């Protein structure tokens, strides 16, 4: 006879990110604070956050 | 929205800890299956492996 | 075209012009031994996925990445190296690809 073949519920997923991080925290924690008149902008693309 | 390449990371791959000892499903590194995890100390792996 | 860093020509490297950063699928830097002798590279596509292999020293070749594109590439080319130290009056050194 066939026994108890109950399948578990947990799942493990590990994969290479293949893309570098955006490093938004490194830019938001800069030692230099731009003035409200300058408001230097930043563009982030092709990165993970 | 729902396009481009800058996707998120906390959607479903929360990087769960290795629950060694019990049977769990493997869906990591593009390989599907099931198995039990153990803990060893290997040294034959390389940077590209 | 592409220019050389050391002993550059009177020209500038200009092969693409873009006013904004386009969407890319893979971007990562690699390091190798500066004192190498011969480098080997492998490229091939199959079932819609493309592979890349690099080696700086030794007989075998290491792994780089495996990209998915869904298309079939057909052409490949090697940009010329415009420089000034690859002449006969300069040090004896040629370009081989
Ligand atoms: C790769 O190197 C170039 C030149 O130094 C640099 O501009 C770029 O940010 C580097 N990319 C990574 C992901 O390190």
């Amino acid at each position: 006879l066939s026994g108890f073949t109950v399948k578990p519920v947990a799942t493990v997923y590990r994969r290479i990110p293949n893309l570098p991080d955006c490093d938004i925290d490194n830019w938001l924690n800069n030692v230099s604070v731009p003035s409200p008149l300058n408001w230097e902008r930043r563009i982030f693309s092709n990165c993970n956050f | 929205i729902n396009s481009g390449t800058t996707c998120s990371n906390d959607l479903l791959y929360s990087n769960t800890e290795i629950s060694t000892g019990v049977c769990v499903n493997y869906d990591l590194y593009g390989i599907t299956g099931q198995g039990i995890f153990k803990e060893v100390s290997a040294a034959y792996y390389n940077n590209w492996q | 075209h592409t220019v050389c860093k050391s002993k550059g020509s009177i020209r500038n490297e200009s092969w693409h012009i873009d006013s904004s950063e386009p969407l890319c699928l893979f971007k990562k830097n690699f390091t190798y031994n500066v004192s190498a002798d011969w480098l080997y590279f492998h490229f091939y596509q199959e079932r819609g996925v493309f592979y890349a292999y690099y080696a700086d020293v030794g007989m075998p070749t290491t792994f780089l990445f495996s990209l998915y594109l869904g298309t079939i590439l057909s052409h490949y080319y090697v940009m010329p190296l415009t420089c000034n130290a690859i002449s006969s009056n300069t040090d004896n050194e040629t370009l081989e690809y």
